[PDB]
């Protein structure tokens, strides 16, 4: 077993058998950054980041990579579509993706609205179930 | 008996200024003399010198001639007195040099610099709460220096401004500039410049449509004047001194204060050089009389009180804010030191708007940078969905092909594609979508020659104001 | 077209022998006469004879040296450059190394740098041995803003802590020792803070932690016979005292000057001849329309080296890239040589930091100990 | 497996299914207590810690 849990001794105690990696200049990366008791996974990161999400998936696909930490959807998405894949662990750190404006924007609050409007309309996961998780491998 | 003296070229407010001193001696609480303004500087020097070697003059007072000299006049004395460290102080210096205490330590404004009539434009923000404000001030040291102080007046307001232009005096082609600055959605202009510099500014201006409606420039005293009003459109706010150009009641008010240094000075237990030939080294009490002065103070003056600050400027001066109604500076405001009353309600924007107009210039043309993420942005070089409904893959350049850097116009389709195209569909907005160069998020990374750590990337741009907003699959993060 | 401005009467003779010989009588912008103004009390008098001069022959380059290093006059030198467009020189001077504002039309062009290249000379300095500056002591004199501001941004970039921000107005002494201050980065006058200098020395700050450096402005700047505050040492050293100051704390005044002379000639030909032109400026003290114009001719001076000094000056007439001295005031009150600054490049005595750097060290302050160590397996790897 | 090692979830994860114990006022109980990010397990010896060695 290559990683039972976010408890898994492997994910605790960094080694060169996995080469754990995530995207440079990520979210995710600042949040191992910023985790506590975990400096080794942030060693681990800045010695075995991958550039991009695609060659990640790629390298982990074919074996190169032999785990690569990204959000659950997108990554549950693209395991889906291409097969040959799993993926491991819960959702241990639940977030959200939403919109980025600028300070003090007066647009965001609609956009805002727009959201809960697109959750009433499920205009989301209309565009989901259209073209995200049905044609898998 | 004290020696002072006073520099002006009148010739006839020498009687009154000594019958003014005479009376304030009398009552206030010494011998008086009087100096033409020489035309040249290094005469008006010389002549200084002279007057300070047969005369121990203790402070001397200035002001401007009828005669428009700029800034020549002034600065002889000014440095004469600066060399003896004697503090002496002005009557009509409008400009902020003097007030620094780099060279010219050893002068007094009794009236505030052009630059303090930046401070209360801030209060005039607060009389509408206009926060899309702009800045044009000429590149000068004086312009500098209004805008550094309305710089810091803002961030303690914390209301950070559009952006600020800056002018080369004499330099043409100044439309640069004006539409550089048009698009941005501010709707009032803020503007500082010498005479010629403003009738040119404002001659560039109505040659571009930039005096229509949301458009509206607030300038200070030294802008209108001359050919400019002529030229200024109808309904430029201005500043100006609430004693004008009275030199009478300067010269009071100047008697005044100087009586009350002279009688603080009376009391120290512990007199000038042996005038400017000889007596090379500066007076020991020149640096004492500096000090007393800047803890002594006039109060209720011919022009009310006068409160100077440390660096013996007059505080909390009232000034008149002029419309120019019927092509003339009508009373509509008075910043009664600090606070505005609008005495006359008849304010006529210069676009002709009798209502205020909002600050804010509405904007429609929203740029979005994105991140190539397949789930969420498909992007093909350059087709119906399952259901056989058309694909809504428009337009967006941006990546430099392979990150020889060539930005080449490419498909783009997907969920984030979808939620930005409803929205433009929901709430009527026009897009310009665009990709990011380098390829990343960004992160606080205090890269190479640099000193702290910037964010990059799309958020890098955003906070640049590269994109009005981003649209990608961001996570939500407090940093 | 030559004149020379001193105030030290001795060095006359010598101004009339070493002058030429870095000079037109063997420089070639003489192509086809040396003035000495012996006025060094009033500037009347003297401006009156640069007037007179000017009328005479017209000289292009004119040179002032201060024997007592008066800042007071140069406010007179750059009134008179505004007056008459004419490109001058101030050598010797503590207002050189200040870089006054001058007058859009003056061409004070002084012979010192900015004082914080100076600061940040004693910032690379401190990088080398020191990389925390506990205590900024400055007084009310003008340019204390822009002096925090530089010491900000250069203890930020380099990642420097700060301790104290000691902006001072016995009781001021005392609450200087109220602060846990080791490194004191001083920035100011010598008349105003002489006093202060010697309650400092009289106040305790003369101890092992206590290290004090001093700037330009003070006591430093200006060579030769010594700077005498209260001349070989001046204010008394606080067991440590530091100083850095330009290229010419130990080399001639006299051949400073035939150096700026020959550097103004060699600028003057890159001008006029490089350019087929000739001499038209300013050339009468009254007042006239090409009075309202002027230019500065650090436009034709980077082309200029000697004694391996650059001469690439700036707009506001001071030098990029210079020559400084670092210097230490020692035990024996005389002014030491720490070492010399060129081209960002350091040349020093020993760099060794094992609490180095000042002789009294804080050992005392904060405990050093002796870690004898051997080379051994990964636990301790030497390299 | 109740255990596998320092990182088990059982460990790191209290429960009602183990009943982890140690003696009641003992050095290993003090360092638990000021061990971090672990006062679960602080909280599971509060409410199960055995009176003596010999009973657990």
């Amino acid at each position: 077993e290559r990683i039972t849990g976010i408890n898994d001794p492997r994910l605790r105690n960094p080694s060169d058998k996995f080469i754990y990696a995530t995207v440079k200049q990520s979210s995710v990366d600042i949040y191992f950054r910023r985790q506590v008791c975990l400096s080794t996974m942030y060693r681990h990161m800045e010695k075995h980041n991958y550039e991009s999400a695609a060659e990640a998936i790629q390298a982990v696909r074919d074996n190169k990579l032999h785990a690569f930490i990204w959000d659950s959807a997108v990554l549950e998405f693209e395991a889906s579509q291409k097969c040959d894949l799993v993926t491991t662990g819960e959702l241990f750190f639940r977030s959200g993706f939403g919109i980025g404006m600028r300070k003090d924007s007066p647009w965001k609050q609609n956009v805002s609205l727009s959201i809960l409007k697109s959750h009433e309309n499920g205009f989301m996961e209309d565009l989901d179930k259209t073209w995200v998780r049905y044609q898998e491998c | 008996i004290v020696n002072i003296g006073a520099v002006l070229s009148t010739r006839k407010h020498e009687q009154m200024f000594r019958e003014a001193v005479n009376q304030a001696n009398k009552r206030h609480g010494l011998n008086a003399t009087s100096v033409t303004h020489k035309p040249n500087a290094i005469q008006m020097a010389l002549s200084v010198c002279e007057d300070l070697i047969s005369s121990q003059v203790y402070a001397i007072l200035v002001s401007h001639p009828p005669t428009p000299n700029d800034h020549f006049t002034p600065t002889p004395v000014s440095y004469t007195a600066g060399f003896y460290r004697i503090p002496v102080l002005g009557l009509t210096t409008r400009m902020s040099i003097y007030s620094d205490k780099s060279i010219h330590l050893s002068f007094l404004r009794t009236v505030p610099p052009y630059s303090h009539q930046s401070s209360v434009w801030f209060e005039m923000m607060r009389v509408y709460s206009w926060n899309h404000i702009i800045l044009l001030v000429s590149d000068d040291h004086e312009g500098r220096a209004a805008q550094k102080r309305l710089e810091t007046l803002l961030e303690e307001r914390e209301s950070k401004a559009e952006k600020v232009l800056q002018f080369d005096p004499g330099t043409k082609n100044v439309t640069a500039l004006l539409m550089e600055a048009k698009e941005l959605e501010a709707r009032v202009i803020i503007l500082s410049a010498s005479e010629d510099d403003a009738a040119t500014v404002y001659r560039a201006a109505a040659m571009l449509n930039m005096t229509g409606s949301g458009y509206v420039w607030l300038v200070g005293e030294r802008e209108i004047s001359g050919n400019a009003l002529r030229y200024a459109p109808d309904g430029i706010l201005g500043l100006q001194l609430i004693n004008g150009k009275n030199e009478s009641a300067h010269i009071s008010d100047a008697v005044g204060v100087v009586a009350q240094a002279v009688h603080e000075l009376l009391e120290k237990e512990n007199d000038p050089p042996r005038g400017c030939v000889g007596n090379t080294n500066i007076w020991k009490t020149g640096p004492l009389f500096k000090r007393v002065l800047m803890s002594s103070k006039y109060a209720d003056g011919v022009t009310g009180r006068v409160e100077f600050n440390e660096d013996g400027d007059r505080k909390f001066a009232n000034y008149s804010i002029m419309n120019l109604q019927n092509r003339k500076l009508v009373q509509v405001g008075i910043y009664n030191g600090t606070h505005v009353i609008p005495n006359d309600r008849k304010i006529i924007w210069p676009g002709g708007e009798t209502e205020k107009p909002r600050g804010y210039q509405m904007s429609t043309r929203l740029k979005i940078v994105t991140i190539h993420q397949e789930p969420f942005v498909y992007v093909k070089p350059t087709e119906f969905t399952v259901n056989g409904d058309p694909v809504k893959k428009v337009i967006c350049t941006g990546p430099n092909d392979t990150s020889p850097r060539h930005t080449v116009p490419q498909c783009c389709y997907g969920f984030c594609i979808d939620l930005l195209i409803k929205l433009a569909r929901t709430m009527n907005f026009t897009y310009e979508v665009h990709l990011v160069a380098d390829g990343k998020f960004g992160t606080q990374e205090r890269v190479n020659n640099s000193n702290k750590k910037e964010w990059n990337g799309m958020m890098g741009e955003l906070l640049s104001g590269q994109a009005d907003m981003i649209v990608a699959p961001l996570t939500i993060n407090n940093e | 077209n030559v004149a020379l401005v001193f105030s030290g009467p001795a060095y006359a003779a010598e101004a009339a022998r070493l002058g030429p010989a870095v000079a037109a009588a063997v420089r070639s912008p003489g192509l086809d006469p040396v003035a000495l103004v012996l006025n060094g009390s009033d500037p009347r008098s003297l401006v009156l004879q640069l007037c007179d001069l000017l009328s005479g022959l017209r000289v292009h380059g004119v040179v002032f040296e201060d024997d007592s290093r008066a800042p007071a006059v140069a406010p007179i030198l750059d009134f008179l450059s505004a007056q008459t467009s004419l490109p001058i020189v101030a050598v010797h001077g503590g207002a050189a190394l200040v870089l006054t504002p001058k007058e859009k039309g003056s061409t004070f062009l002084q012979l010192g740098s900015s004082t914080e290249q100076q600061l940040q000379v004693i910032f690379e300095v401190l990088e080398e041995y020191d990389w925390t500056s506990f205590v900024a002591v400055t007084t009310r004199a003008p340019g204390h803003r822009a002096f925090l501001s530089y010491i900000e941004v250069l203890t930020d970039g380099s990642l420097v802590g700060w301790e104290h921000r000691g902006a001072l107005t016995a009781v001021l002494s005392a609450q200087l020792r109220s602060v846990s201050a080791q490194i004191r980065l001083l920035f100011c006058a010598r008349e105003e803070a002489e006093p202060v200098f010697r309650a400092a020395e009289e106040a305790g700050l003369t101890g092992s932690g206590y290290v004090w450096f001093m700037v330009g402005p003070q006591l430093a700047g200006g060579g030769g016979s010594g700077a005498p505050g209260e001349l070989p040492g001046g204010a008394p050293l606080p067991a440590g005292l530091f100083a850095v100051r330009s290229a010419g704390w130990r080399d001639d005044l006299a051949r400073r000057v035939a150096a700026g002379v020959a550097v103004v000639a060699r600028g003057a030909q890159a001008l006029l001849r490089d350019y087929g032109f000739l001499p038209e400026l300013g050339h009468d003290c009254r007042a006239q329309n090409r009075t309202h114009r002027g230019e500065s001719l650090h436009r034709y001076f980077m082309n200029i080296t000697w004694d391996n000094r650059d001469y690439s000056f700036n707009e506001d007439g001071f030098l990029v890239n210079p020559s400084l001295v670092v210097i230490s005031l020692t035990r024996d009150r005389t002014w030491e040589v720490v070492g010399s600054w060129e081209q960002q490049t350091l040349r020093l005595k020993y760099p060794l930091w094992s609490r180095y750097g000042r002789f009294l060290q804080p050992v005392d302050d904060t405990q050093h100990l002796t870690v004898a160590t051997l080379e051994e397996r990964p636990f301790v790897i030497v390299e």
